RNA sequence: UGCUGACAUGAGUAACGAAAAAAAGGUAUAAACCUUUUCACCUAAAACAUAAGGUUUAACUAUAAAAGUACGGCCCCUAA
RNA sequence: UAAAGGGAAGGAACUCGGCAAAGAUAGCUCAUAAGUUAGUCAAUAAAGAGUAAUAAGAACAAAGUUGUACAACUGUUUACU
RNA sequence: AUAAUUGAGGUCCCGCAUGAAUGACGUAAUGAUACAACAACUGUCUCCCCUUUAAGCUAAGUGAAAUUGAAAUCGUAGUGA
RNA sequence: AGAGUAGAUAUUGUAAGCUAUGUUUGCCACCUUCGACUCAACAUUUCCUCUUGGUUGUAAAAGCUAAGAAGGGUUUGACUGUUCGUCAAUUAAAAUGUUACGUGAGUUGGGUUAAAUACGAUGUGAAUCAGUAUGGUUCCUAUCUGCUGAAGGAAAUAUUAUCAAAUUAAAUCUCAUUAUUAGUACGCAAGGACCAUAAUGAAUCAACCCAUGGUGUAUCUAUUGAUAAUAAUAUAAUAUAUUUAAUAUAUUAUCUAUAUUAGUUUAUAUUUUAAUUAUAUAUUAUCAUAGUAGAUAAGCUAAGUUGAUAAUAAAUAAAUAUUGAAUACAUAUUAAAUAUGAAGUUGUUUUAAUAAGAUAAUUAAUCUGAUAAUUUUAUACUAAAAUUAAUAAUUAUAGGUUUUAUAUAUUAUUUAUAAUUAUAAU
């Protein structure tokens, strides 16, 4: 059930980094992408042209933003009126701030 | 039980309402993004369900018609942006492929996605119309798509189209008449510029356009075989 | 296939009505089966007025087991399973005649070589 | 034999149909068997194909699975088709209740 | 089997706590946040009203509105 | 490994011990002995019948009879063996 | 009573070392009590087989525990707190 | 000594003698759990099977006793917590041990040393017992050794692809019954062989899935109860074009099956009244253990199938001999020579590993491998194996597609082609 002794600084590193299985692989298997010429891996579409396409298709395919029939012609003063302006928990302030704990796709490097 | 098809993970039931979701899901928008197992079952179904249509639309057979019919209602989940799905399927999706002998949707191995390492794929189908009046374009076929950008990039190279390009254009044109394949490559190429900052002479592009489809269409070691002595 | 308190048909005229098998002569292991043609050792469970309790020998005649194999290719299962009490020693019949009301049984018995007891048979299937 | 057993036939033979099974007697010197067939096992190849029948004899039932195409049996004679009322490709539900058999020998009488 | 602090070992192991998810769009930022649709689960409840309780957790600082009648406290009256 | 479902021929041969797991031929209406402290206590008696059902065909209530020891009985007890 | 019984029930009485409110004795009912017998039913077993789900396994994210004199920690025979 | 119809030494063997074992009951005080299940490993003081000597007590057959021999095998029940023991039924036999009286980080916990309680006994009593009875508590994710598998690296008498011997590590090795020889030998009779062969099986092991049986959360059908759909048809609204003289007709699309009021408080239901607010319509789906039941393809499986139980041979053990001295005889040799002789040994057979050797290739428009993709013969991960064709030819890997086949359960009262009729057939 237990360890008897205190597993030494060799034979834990053997253990770990010994065998190949436990070693990470380079990643042979990458090419370049026919449309602009960044490396991708193999045998898989290029995420950037595949992102790219679905932009585009969003952008044609947008759905209509229905924005209501009153608002439309609202006063600003008489807005102002209506619907002020709270100020948002921290939890809501959080959230918002997408750009911290949320990741932008990167870039690969130009295949030679 | 036991190797027909892939488990996921899931108690039978579960599975399968998953699987005509994404079947569902796929008629509805053409292409869709998943994990590449979800994809390939997805595929199966959709396949079937597809050949099913195609098979309803062509026997004589009464009976054999409505059995079919009662299958592919079996197959679905009809209800709200489905519910007329089964419409759909009869007079827009189905005449597609009445002459292609299978292979009615792709899959295309994405990146695995950073988060859960999982394997995604992009599950679509085939040959999908990618201009839709009164809308410019449609929310159609990826690989398509991909080929155009390819081959424009090429273009502006100048170089010559790799012979795998040339394949996979040739594939498409297939099932495909020579003048709508030309007409939908025009449709892609200029909406592929405005989206590049690539610049865009139109006769230029026509004639290039007609280059590539006339290559397509009319078609053009150190072992020695040699008799046992 | 009988094993250790089975209860079976006996389709004889000594009396014996139901026996229940004890042990099985020719297999080494006592965990093995007896099958059609098999000689067992059995108690007399039930009998008509040899008498019950009694320990005597019998001979399996036909089960209900489906899956015995015949050469020829064929099987045959019937609705119950059925002895015919036999001597200790002299490896006949301890009765005279095989009960024509039930008296089916498998043509392998003939194979085996129990003669007798198959010409004793309404019918050999 | 194989026209008899074939799913392109009409006149098959079905479960439910009474059949007389009439061995060789050059090959073999086994008797003939009656019996109400319960079901024919079709196979993903034909040679091996069977059939199960079953009889009641005075009070003792019988079942026989026959190999069709085996060279023992000559030929096998339909006694009495099957009626409508019975439904369903194998019968094996019948053992034991109402819808039994009986003794087809004594209903040949 | 000292005491306190720091750092190891087991170990990148077990586990991540009753489980049904899918797509599209927010957002060429999302398995986990939000919206729509599909599917499911609870339904003499996992719903809707409430009592007690508590780092206000809420649809929040521009905040939880009462003369009283199928509104409670206090108030009057007592029980233990 | 856990939690389920099914299983031919056998049917307790298992085991300390049928533990466990099977096992329900109306849930309504009739009909229900011995014994007995006379309480349908026993009794929701067992068995059995009426309506339904003829081998294909929800879920839940409902799982036997008898002998002996001990204690009348419903209750209470070592929260955590 | 079982093919076969150190168990069970009945009876016999050298009660090693019963006995009358530390109650004595037989009975109905009751008991998740404790022994035993029969019926039925079964994966308990002959004898294991198949299937499902959650784990286990692999990839990604997070990330414990008891233990630990130091270890470069094989077998055998002999030795020896 | 003495039994043994005679005669100590076939078989028996008092008391006394000399030893061996550390399987019992003890003693010492170095040192602080019995059974069952599972799996067995080792020993030989051998229970069976193989070879053999002795046997007025070897006529034969059964035995008794002794030598060699550990290759294979050595049981299922009732009783009991039991190991044991008493029976029952078998068996060729049901051998005795050692392994912390093997095996609880492998299972169980019935016995047995706790708390509750009772009975008998002892005690003035609290309580006690080489008593009896009911109940009744430990857990552990494996660091190292070890073992079972599977990889990566590696040094190769120097490479790669393939084939690979010796060898090393194991496995295997059998047994019964029946029949023949033969009712022969032997024997008054009863009884009844060796030697040797064959056929059945037995246990054990391996492989397989054509069939058989099981399963089969992919497989359809049947079916109970509730709900939610799609299509069609009637109704209504709105939108869009058409015709008519915004209106009406008809076409297309979308949406709609509501809602309010009565019937003495509430809630629900019913019926009326309001409203366009519907189908004993086709087909689905969900949930109810896969809702339940009948069948069921592949695969996996045993209760199924198939095969093996490894020869021939070499040297031997106990034993049985020939000649033949030392020792004028005798002596199978603890002399020189020459022979028979066991399920044992060596070997063979089988599997795994290793890789001597062999064939070929050599810096490469398609050298040998890996990474990558589709996969199943393979599989925990790996590894193995198949494919990655699309050009001058040739090669299908999975999914799909087609094919015939299977599975389901209706179908000739049918489908298809031509005009209730003709032909081809499910
Ligand atoms: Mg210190
Ligand atoms: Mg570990
Ligand atoms: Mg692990
Ligand atoms: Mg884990
Ligand atoms: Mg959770
Ligand atoms: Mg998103
Ligand atoms: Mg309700
Ligand atoms: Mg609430
Ligand atoms: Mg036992
Ligand atoms: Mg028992
Ligand atoms: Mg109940
Ligand atoms: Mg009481
Ligand atoms: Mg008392
Ligand atoms: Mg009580
Ligand atoms: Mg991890
Ligand atoms: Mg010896
Ligand atoms: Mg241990
Ligand atoms: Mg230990
Ligand atoms: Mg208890
Ligand atoms: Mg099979
Ligand atoms: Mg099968
Ligand atoms: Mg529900
Ligand atoms: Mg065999
Ligand atoms: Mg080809
Ligand atoms: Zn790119």
């Amino acid at each position: 059930a237990v360890p008897k002794k205190k597993v030494s600084h060799q034979k834990k590193r053997q253990k770990l980094y010994g065998p190949g299985k436990k070693q990470l692989k380079m990643i042979h298997h990458l090419n370049k992408c026919p449309s602009c010429g960044h490396y991708k891996r193999a045998n898989t579409l290029c995420m950037y042209c595949v992102g790219q396409i679905s932009h585009i298709w969003k952008t044609h395919t947008a759905k209509e933003e229905i924005k209501p029939r009153q608002e439309e012609e609202l006063s600003e003063l008489d807005q102002r009126v209506l619907y002020p302006g709270r100020r948002d928990t921290k939890y809501t302030k959080d959230l918002k701030d997408k750009d911290n704990y949320l990741e932008r796709r990167v870039r690969t490097l130009k295949k030679d | 039980t036991v190797g027909i098809a892939r488990k996921l993970s899931r108690d039978k039931a579960h599975r399968d309402a998953l699987l005509k979701n994404l079947a569902c899901q796929l008629f509805q928008h053409e292409s869709i993004v998943s994990t590449h197992a979800k994809c390939k079952e997805a595929s199966r179904v959709a396949e079937r369900i597809i050949t099913w249509t195609k098979r309803a639309i062509t026997t004589s057979n009464s009976v054999a018609q409505a059995e079919l019919k009662s299958q592919i209602q079996s197959q679905l989940f009809l209800a709200g942006d489905n519910r007329k799905l089964m419409k759909r399927l009869f007079s827009e999706i189905a005449p597609r492929y009445l002459e292609r002998p299978g292979g009615y949707t792709r899959v295309l191995r994405l990146e695995p996605r950073a988060n859960d390492s999982a394997p995604q794929s992009v599950l679509e189908l085939v040959d999908s119309p990618v201009m839709s009046e009164s809308h410019t374009v449609n929310r159609g076929n990826l690989k398509m798509w991909l080929l155009v950008k390819s081959v424009i990039n090429d273009d502006a190279n100048q170089l010559p189209h790799n012979p795998l390009t040339l394949q996979n254009l040739h594939k498409v044109a297939k099932f495909k008449a020579e003048a709508q394949l030309h007409g939908e490559i025009m449709l892609i190429k200029q909406v592929l510029l405005k989206e590049m900052s690539l610049p865009y002479d139109e006769a230029l592009e026509n004639e290039r356009t007609q280059a590539l489809l006339k290559e397509v269409y009319s078609s053009s070691s150190s072992y020695v075989m040699v008799p046992r002595p | 296939m009988i094993f250790l308190k089975s209860v079976i048909k006996v389709i004889d005229n000594s009396g014996a009505q139901l026996a229940e098998c004890i042990k099985v002569i020719r297999k080494g292991s006592p965990k093995s089966p007896a099958m059609v043609g098999d000689r067992i050792v059995c108690v007399i469970q039930k009998a008509k007025p040899v008498k019950k309790g009694d320990i005597c020998h019998a001979i399996v005649v036909r089960s209900k087991q489906r899956n015995m194999c015949r050469k020829d290719g064929s099987t045959v299962a019937f609705g119950d399973t059925a002895c015919v009490l036999i001597n200790k020693n002299t490896g006949e019949p301890l009765g005279t005649r095989i009960m024509a009301n039930d008296g089916c049984v498998d043509r392998t018995l003939k194979d085996k070589g129990y003669n007798k007891i198959c010409s004793l048979a309404s019918r050999v299937i | 034999k194989r026209k008899l057993i074939s799913k392109k036939n009409k006149d098959r033979l079905k479960a439910g149909d009474v059949v007389r099974i009439v061995y060789d007697s050059s090959k073999c010197s086994y008797d003939t068997f009656v019996g109400y067939i319960l079901s024919i096992d079709r196979k993903q190849l034909v040679q091996d194909a069977s059939l199960l029948l079953r009889n009641q004899i005075a009070k003792t039932a019988v079942e026989i699975r026959v190999p069709l195409f085996s060279p023992l049996i000559e030929r096998i004679d339909l006694l009495t088709p099957h009626v409508s009322s019975r439904q369903r490709n194998k019968h094996y539900y019948i053992r034991g209740t109402r819808l039994d058999v009986g003794d087809l020998e004594a209903g040949l009488r």
